[PDB]
């Protein structure tokens, strides 16, 4: 489904971001 | 035997989604291995309301899309979770972005319906991360390892 990819792809990035800050 | 991992998992990830909806704290005390799980239910607190705040946005838009319309639509979520690993990573800044959108789908759940129960949400969440990355989850120490991965100050 292409919603949740986009859903997916956003949570994603999110917690990239969280784990590249306590890295 | 028993699989404790997951006991204490369910019991973090409902505690939170279930105050966090209600509003309420939960009184009665954890069970084996409450140390930790007290120290991670802090723990989630301070991040996972933090990430819920500074992503509100985001998060409503990907509620949007999602369109819970009740207690038990929780297979797009499931999915939506395993397509987040998919790529082969794991780290704990996904998974509590992970519960941090739970406890906010838990919020949404109950604006639908007072009566709206957590258990279906947190029991989808535990599912994916205990079953799919067990042993990550066991080599990172548990939630030992997602404690020690924030060391929030003053807990
Ligand atoms: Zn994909
Ligand atoms: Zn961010
Ligand atoms: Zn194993
Ligand atoms: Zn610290």
């Amino acid at each position: 489904a292409p919603k949740e990819k986009e859903v997916a792809e956003t949570l994603r990035k999110i917690g990239e971001e969280i784990n590249e800050a306590l890295k | 035997g028993s699989d404790e991992l997951y006991r204490q998992s369910l019991e973090i990830i409902s505690r939170y989604l279930r105050e966090q909806a209600t509003g309420a704290k939960d009184t009665k005390p954890m069970g084996r291995s409450g140390a930790t799980s007290r120290k991670a239910l802090e723990t989630l607190r301070r991040v996972g309301d933090g990430v819920q705040r500074n992503h509100e946005t985001a998060f409503q838009g990907m509620l949007r899309k999602l369109d819970i319309k009740n207690e038990d639509d929780v297979k797009s979520l499931s999915r939506v979770m395993i397509h987040v690993f998919s790529d082969g990573v794991t780290n704990w800044g996904r998974i509590v972005t992970l519960i941090s959108f739970g406890a906010f789908v838990a919020k949404h759940l109950k604006t639908i319906n007072q009566e709206s129960c957590i258990e279906p949400l947190a029991e989808s969440i535990t599912d994916v991360l205990v079953r799919t990355k067990r042993d990550w989850l066991v080599k990172q120490r548990g939630w030992d390892g997602f404690v020690e991965f924030f060391h929030v100050e003053d807990l």
